[PDB]
């Protein structure tokens, strides 16, 4: 960051074809996102919300500023376990992907197992039909852990009790996350229904 | 650059003004008079006060060629704060018949000269609707609803 | 002194001087622009200041209506005026200043009551203290007031 | 400054050198194209502010009204994110576009008070309460600055201490006369030390009883001994054609006075713009009154004021 | 010569970023514009260099026809560099821009600076040929940057225009290294070529 | 009202001789409400007009009325001044 602010200032009018202040605000965000891991939550999202500010007075910024800022706000909100939060926040990484290299294929699969996780648990989500159409959970449905969290998410999407229950089951077991959120998911689907 | 915006009111003057351009630059059979649009705007009212010609070209072999010229705006901008200190370019007009999406690209540069976010103010010159000829729009950003591809 | 080593050197300093040179230059050239640039603005806002036009003061003698008011100008007279969308109807109520069109008639925006200049320097600071016991003779004064 | 030094030489040797002043040049003629980058954006702004100027020249030069400033108001500039008057228009913030920032309150010679958008080449800076200015005649608008009213008889009333009739072609007049200097002629001269002290300076003199006791003679001796700027005015003379000029009249006189300090201002007979009664019509000699009263004020504004003193007379 | 407007097409890019010429090829193409602007006034006093660009989303105009280096220049401080040359889509918008003019006795010519390779087509390009020769503009290929790691196949609409013109058609070899590129187009022809009946 | 002053004689003499007939058309835009009340167009009359009678040769060859906005205004350049001439309004059926 500090070779960045000393280049800048003369190369803008050098080149003179070229800009450099893009780069300052993604290293703020790269900043933020070590903090997050580190878990020091609070650091990364004061130093997210002034980097918001400046983003927003700004239209002739790269697409792929707002890839870097989304991610970054998405994996404070998983930390929180926000889940209604989550789930907003992931479609807006989804529309800002470009097709240059900035993803990875592990990358894919694991947004893809964390969106499904947050909106079984939402409190006002009925988004379940906008994943199903969704390129990104279509895709992997063939693996053991990927199955049985297709067909959940499909369950809920048609209000369909039969296949539901019958997979309740299975997760309690399996899965001890989804122990304790047993009375949520069952009151969640007959909401939808009616 | 602006975001407020919400209405844009027209005066019949704009609106015979466009319709005489389309007509004296002799451009017709779905060829494009574009001009500029000019009065007050970042307000929630938008008011076009006036209107004039810019030199204008399109091939529609291939929409992304077209003429626009760069000394005559600043030209013309100079003469118009003198008149009324009410104009200033707050968008171009389209002569329509339709909404292209042509009109995206043509948006992208214009938005360097403004002062805000430019208007893409369409006047359709032959009548249409049991409302209005005159639709008014505004470039903004959004997320598709396929969840995939933010486009302008 | 008569080497052909000192000739190539001398040379040398016209190449690095003016590579300096050359950059105290820029430096100059923009300052030129930004004393134009303020110049501009200043003449340019005289001319749009003509185009927007005086008005003349007055003041609601009374409130008929909630877009239409009737007032007294300051230039005698007593009009019956509109009032502008612009212009809050709040801020306006019986008896306060307003400014209105010499073109339309037509009051375009508050103008702020003015003080008037006595009271409001005694209302702005205040005017303490005065110890009990720093007055003498009129001692018992004090206390009654209290 | 100073190319190629000892330490360059040593470092480098001259062949290395050579292959440095190649490389130079090369970045000289990029630098060289930014020059002809600047000095374009210069001359189109020059050609700019003339062809603005231009404009301006009909409107500016004379003929226009005159008109006086009762207050420079310093309306608000910019509390939301369009315009710069409270209220919510079209336009956009600036100075004048139909944003308005600062403005004034003038009272013309037309017999109007107006309340303007203020122009660009006109500021609140260059002006002060009670300024004369040129307004445009056909719209209202502070046009252009002009210094202070002057008049023909308050430019006469300073200077007139000769005649004088000092002390000695004055038979007796004591207490008086020793009164006098205490009030006036003996803190004038020692002014120094009266700031040090704490003390106030007398807040003026009044001196009073029936005609023909030699108090006129008195004011203009007091005069001579400290060798004083002498403004005299008398009550019928400082009404002057249309009473609503009368207020001019008093403070441009006061202007004057103050400074090149010491001076007397002595008004004499006032019996007609210093009534008691106020059934007396009077309409504009009434802001007459009221003027007076302000240099009073500032003789309490000074605590010590050593450098103006006024004198007063009338017969009852 | 003589009488002559000439469209600059010159492309910013994602192989124009690199410095081959000093200190990138984006402040070398700044110094291009001064010697080619200075030359042709110098033949002709009446002579106008207009600029447009292959680079970005959408060729767009940078500037029109003007007899100041000043306000060429002026516009080509901002422009993109993460696009990649369109050469089809160049010459017909720098075909618009020669319509557009003061007088019309001036030549057509539009020389294009190549620093990236086609994201078009040769069935594209083969169209754009029968397309010029009929209005006899000239193309005039300063390739610098399509030899570099490529080939270029824009030898064969060279001379399908080439005829007698206005201006002749040429071919302008430009080293991709280090040879200063603003002196070598300079000293190559682009006036010391002209046309004939 | 619409009237000239000297000043706008001294103004419409110019084009009078750039372009031999010209009109000069004059907008009081705070006597008019209907939006073409107090608008009329005037023109030079020359001082041969007045002396030899050639003034009326435009009230033949045409309608042959004038209509009033101000009467006590119009009357009066009328025969010092200019000639008016009433004025009519046009569009076609694309502007309607
Ligand atoms: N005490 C005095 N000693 C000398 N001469 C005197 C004296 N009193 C009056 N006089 C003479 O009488 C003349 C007229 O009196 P003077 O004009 O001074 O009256 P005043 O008291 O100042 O008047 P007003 O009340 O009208 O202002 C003086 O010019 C002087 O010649
Ligand atoms: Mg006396």
């Amino acid at each position: 960051k500090a070779q960045f602010q000393e280049l800048d200032s003369k190369k803008q009018r050098n080149n003179g074809s070229k800009d450099h202040g893009d780069g300052i605000l993604l290293i703020d965000s790269e900043i933020a996102r070590t903090y997050l891991l580190k878990n020091d939550l609070v650091k990364a999202r004061d130093l997210l919300d002034d980097l918001e500010k400046t983003l927003d007075k700004k239209d002739s910024i790269p697409l792929r500023i707002t890839n870097s800022f989304y991610s970054t706000n998405s994996q404070y909100f998983k930390f929180k376990n926000d889940f209604n939060s989550f789930y907003y926040t992931s479609l807006l990484y989804l529309s800002t992907l470009e097709p240059s290299t900035s993803i990875t294929l592990a990358e894919r699969q694991q947004l893809a197992y964390d969106l499904s996780i947050s909106a079984l648990l939402g409190d006002k989500i009925y988004n379940f039909g906008e994943l199903l159409h969704h390129p990104i959970m279509e895709t992997i449905v063939n693996d053991s852990n990927y199955d049985w969290l297709f067909q959940l998410l499909n369950a809920l999407t048609v209000g369909d009790f039969d296949k539901f229950d019958s997979l309740i089951k299975v997760q309690i077991s399996k899965i001890p996350i989804l122990a304790q959120h047993e009375s949520f998911l069952r009151q969640k689907i007959c909401l939808m229904t009616l | 650059m602006s975001l407020q915006h919400e209405k844009v009111t027209i005066a019949p003057l704009v609106l015979l003004s466009a319709l005489d351009h389309y007509e004296r630059t002799q451009t017709k059979e779905n060829k494009r008079c574009v001009g500029v649009i000019l009065g007050d705007a970042n307000s929630s009212t938008i008011r076009v006060t006036n209107s004039f010609a810019l030199p204008f070209e399109e091939d529609e072999k291939n929409s992304d060629v077209w003429f626009l010229d760069h000394n005559y705006i600043e030209n013309m901008n100079e003469m118009c704060k003198k008149i009324n200190a009410k104009e200033k370019l707050i968008g171009w007009y389209h002569s329509g018949p339709k909404l292209r999406a042509s009109d995206l690209k043509i948006n992208e540069l214009f938005k360097k000269y403004t002062q805000n976010n430019p208007l893409l103010l369409i006047v359709d010159v032959k009548q249409q609707g049991v409302g209005l000829p005159t639709d008014a729009y505004v470039a903004i950003e959004q997320v598709k609803d396929d969840g995939t591809s933010t486009e302008k | 002194e008569q080497e052909a080593h000192n000739k190539a050197l001398n040379q040398f300093k016209r190449k690095l001087l003016e590579h300096r040179r050359y950059d105290d230059q820029l430096k100059q050239r923009r300052q030129n622009i930004r004393d134009l640039e303020k110049l501009y603005d200043k003449t340019e806002n005289d001319i749009k200041a003509l185009q927007s036009i005086g008005q003349l003061i007055g003041e609601v003698m009374k409130e008929l209506s909630e877009e239409k008011y009737i007032v007294k100008a300051s230039s005698g007279p007593r009009y019956i005026v509109g009032v502008r969308n612009s212009v809050d109807r709040s801020k306006l109520k019986k008896g306060v200043r307003v400014t209105l069109d010499i073109t339309t008639l037509t009051i375009m925006r508050i103008l702020p009551r003015e003080t008037d200049p006595l009271v409001y320097n005694m209302t702005s600071f205040e005017q303490g203290e005065i110890t009990f016991d720093g007055i003498g003779g009129l001692t018992e004064q004090i206390r009654e007031l209290r | 400054g100073d190319d190629e030094l000892d330490q360059e030489i040593l470092n480098l040797s001259t062949q290395e050198l050579q292959t440095r002043a190649k490389l130079l040049d090369n970045e000289i003629r990029i630098f060289r194209s930014e020059l002809q980058r600047l000095s374009h954006e210069n001359n189109v702004m020059l050609e700019k502010i003339k062809d603005n100027k231009e404009k301006i020249k009909n409107n500016r030069q004379l003929p226009y009204l005159v008109a006086n400033v009762v207050e420079v108001m310093d309306m608000n500039e910019i509390e939301d994110k369009e315009n710069s008057e409270s209220t919510t228009q079209g336009g956009n913030v600036n100075l004048d576009n139909t944003a308005v920032g600062k403005a004034a309150v003038v009272k013309t010679s037309s017999r109007q008070t107006v309340f303007l958008p203020m122009v660009g080449l006109v500021d609140p800076d260059k002006l002060k309460p009670n300024d004369l200015v040129g307004v445009n005649k056909d719209s209202y608008l502070i046009l252009d600055t002009l210094p202070s009213e002057f008049d023909s008889r308050v430019k006469a009333m300073e200077v007139d201490e000769k005649p004088t009739e000092t002390y000695s072609d004055v038979g007796g007049l004591d207490k008086q006369i020793e009164e006098l200097v205490e009030a006036i002629v003996l803190p004038m001269k020692r002014a120094d030390k009266f700031k040090d002290m704490g003390i106030r300076a007398p807040k003026g003199a009044l001196m009073y009883g029936p005609p023909g006791t030699g108090k006129t003679l008195l004011a203009r001796a007091c005069a001579a001994q400290t060798n004083a700027t002498f403004l005299k005015l008398a009550a019928p003379q400082l009404v002057q054609m249309y009473i609503g000029e009368g207020a001019k009249l008093v403070r441009d006189a006061f202007a004057l006075a103050k400074e090149k300090a010491p001076t007397i201002i002595f008004i004499d007979e006032l019996d007609a713009i210093g009534t008691k009664r106020f059934d007396s019509e009077k309409s504009g000699d009434r802001e007459v009154q009221r003027t007076m009263l302000e240099l009073l004020n500032q003789l309490d504004g000074f605590s010590s004021d050593d450098r103006v003193k006024v004198l007063a007379a009338t017969n009852r | 010569m003589v009488l002559e407007a000439t469209v600059l097409v010159i492309d910013n890019s994602e192989y124009s970023r690199n410095g081959d010429f000093p200190r990138t090829r984006f402040e070398a193409q700044i110094d291009s514009v001064e010697f080619i602007f200075q030359a042709k006034r110098n033949s002709n006093p009446e002579n106008t260099v207009g600029l447009i660009s292959g680079a970005g989303a959408n060729p767009r105009v940078l500037s029109t026809f003007t007899a100041e280096f000043g306000k060429i220049l002026a516009g080509l401080h901002d422009t993109q560099i993460e696009g990649k040359l369109h050469m089809a889509t160049a010459l017909q918008i720098a075909q618009l821009t020669l319509k557009h003019r003061q007088n019309k006795v001036q030549h057509q010519r539009i020389v294009a600076f190549v620093c990236s390779p086609i994201s078009d087509s040769r069935d594209e390009l083969i169209r754009l040929a029968k397309t010029l020769k009929k209005n006899n503009v000239a193309v005039d290929i300063i390739n610098f940057g399509e030899i570099e790691q490529n080939t270029e196949l824009l030898d064969e609409f060279i001379a399908a225009v080439n005829n007698p013109q206005e201006e002749t058609s040429h071919l302008l070899t430009v080293t991709p290294g280090p040879r200063l590129l603003y002196e070598n187009i300079a000293s190559s022809p682009i006036i010391l070529e002209e046309g004939s009946s | 009202g619409c009237w000239l002053s000297s000043v706008d004689v001294n103004t419409q003499k110019s084009f009078e001789q750039l372009n031999s007939r010209a009109v000069a058309v004059v907008v009081d835009p705070i006597q008019s409400v209907k939006g073409k009340v107090v608008i009329d167009a005037f023109r030079l009359i020359d001082t041969g007009a007045l002396i030899n009678n050639l003034e009326p040769r435009q009230t033949t060859s045409n309608t042959g009325l004038l209509n009033k906005a101000n009467i006590q205004a119009l009357i009066h350049g009328l025969n010092r001044h200019y000639y008016s001439l009433n004025i009519d309004y046009h569009k076609t059926a694309k502007e309607t």
